[PDB]
């Protein structure tokens, strides 16, 4: 069972939000199909459930502002959130919920997606500039050096780095963002790596900032 | 709707010990035909969706380890880690299956106690790049320490910094239970340009004394 969700992103006050889920593993038509949100450093909030008949229950909370639909033929299920406000600021999860054959009885929910991040918003989407931070001529007593890339004043989240597109994990260190007074993001990649290897490994720092269509490579050197 | 109530909302907890974290329902989610309580309890990792450990109470789900047991019954549940490991530093959840709309507790956050590690301490100048830009940010990294507590002062020729930093905590290493930390000095180039000496103090329980790193504005 494989869950593949998109939509959402930045969206301004008062427009609708729009997730889709697809379905990968065959048994779509025998479950309820779900959607969980949570604010960023928030709990959990379940927004509610569609069948392959077009049933519905949707939270309370929530009701008079969703609509979820279903296309089985596609294995693929949607929200819709009306109104948005900045309290719908929040990763959102597909999810599996309830089988036919005994509902609450087997309810606990197994099989979620990777969730994809709403924010609302009146800002601009802007894409990162993208500094090295170069190892120091001087590195520690003990033959460690640490370099890293600097992604300044991006808006919305998400970012992602990697090192050498995936070979170098060991030692990095992608720090959370901080969201500055203006509004930006901002965020350190770093790595530690031998002060032996300086000569002769090539480091550099992938960014992929998917909300602006932003992707740099950067070499950082001494 | 049934309310769920965790406690504690944080625990720190040594490696090997027993972990406990209690959820409490407003209404009993025991289905006295199956003699079923419909409660869960996840485990969610930073950048990760929950992942289920335990359903029915305490029927583990495939893949958990018998380090996590589930008890209780009616509106009082216990999630139990015995054994601690590093990989269990999460936010755990329980969250009741009984009736519409589900709801979930607040969640209770694992820290993992392990003995004191020191932070190796690094200084980065502002880039030549940034610097065509009109503004300097000067980063200091703190690198895999233990406990999270850590205290960084800049100093720009001497003189202490105010109101110019930002700092950045990683979550919890999953593997070595340490934490890293950057503090980010943000002047405009006329301001960096004006100054010579740009030093990170760092005070930390690992430290036999604090730590500076610092570089001469172009050497
Ligand atoms: C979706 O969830 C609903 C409950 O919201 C499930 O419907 C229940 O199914 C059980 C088992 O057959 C019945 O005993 C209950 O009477 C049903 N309750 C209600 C309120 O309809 C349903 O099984 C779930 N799955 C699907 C695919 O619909
Ligand atoms: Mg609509
Ligand atoms: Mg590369």
């Amino acid at each position: 069972v494989q869950l593949q969700q998109w939509g959402a992103g930045l969206l301004k006050t008062s427009e609708t939000l729009s997730l889709t889920c697809a379905v990968y593993g065959g048994s779509f038509n025998n479950y309820n199909w779900t959607w969980i949100r949570q604010p960023p450093g928030k709990g959990l909030e379940w927004i509610g459930q569609i069948n392959h008949s077009g049933t519905t229950n949707y939270n309370p909370s929530l009701k008079s502002r969703v609509t979820m639909s279903i296309d089985p033929s596609e294995n693929q299920f949607s929200l819709k959130v009306r109104s948005v406000t900045a309290a719908d600021t929040a990763i959102y999860y597909c999810v599996r919920g309830s089988p036919e054959s005994s509902g609450n009885y087997w309810g606990h929910f197994q099989y979620w997606g990777q969730g994809t991040l709403a924010t609302v918003s009146s800002a601009s989407t802007k894409g990162p500039s993208v500094f090295p931070l170069a190892p120091s001529s001087k590195s520690t007593s003990g033959g460690t050096a640490a370099l890293g890339c600097l992604v300044k004043d991006y808006f919305p989240e998400p970012v992602t780095v990697s090192w050498n597109s995936g070979a170098l994990t060991s030692g990095v260190h992608t720090f959370p963002a901080v969201l500055q007074s203006s509004g930006l993001y901002s965020l350190s990649s770093v790595v530690t790596v031998p002060s032996s290897s300086l000569g002769t490994q090539t480091y550099i720092c992938n960014v992929n900032h998917k909300p602006s269509n932003t992707k740099v490579d950067k070499k950082v050197e001494p | 709707d049934i309310v769920m109530t965790q406690s504690p909302d944080s625990l720190s907890v040594s490696l090997g010990e027993r972990a406990t974290i209690n959820c409490k329902s407003s209404q009993s989610v025991l289905y006295s035909s199956h003699n079923k309580n419909y409660l869960a309890w996840y485990q969610q990792k930073p950048g990760q969706p929950p992942r289920l450990l335990i359903y029915w109470a305490s029927t583990r789900e495939s893949g958990v380890p018998d380090r996590f047991s589930g008890s209780g019954s009616g509106t009082d549940f216990t999630l139990t880690i015995n054994t601690l490991q590093a990989e269990d530093v999460a936010v755990y959840y329980c969250q009741q299956y009984y009736t519409t709309p589900y709801t979930f507790g607040q969640g209770t956050k694992l820290e993992i106690k392990r003995t004191v590690a020191a932070p190796s301490v690094f200084i980065f100048p502002p880039s030549d790049e940034q610097l065509k830009s009109g503004t300097a940010s000067v980063v200091c990294l703190l690198n895999n320490f233990y406990p999270r507590e850590a205290k960084v002062q800049w100093k720009v020729d001497n003189a202490l910094q105010s109101g110019n930093s930002q700092e950045s905590v990683t979550e919890q290493d999953s593997k070595d239970s340490t934490y890293s930390l950057s503090s980010t000095l943000t002047l405009s180039k006329a301001d960096y340009e004006k100054h010579k000496v740009y030093a990170c103090e760092v005070t930390h329980q690992g430290l036999s004394s604090p730590v500076t790193k610092s570089f001469n504005r172009g050497e």
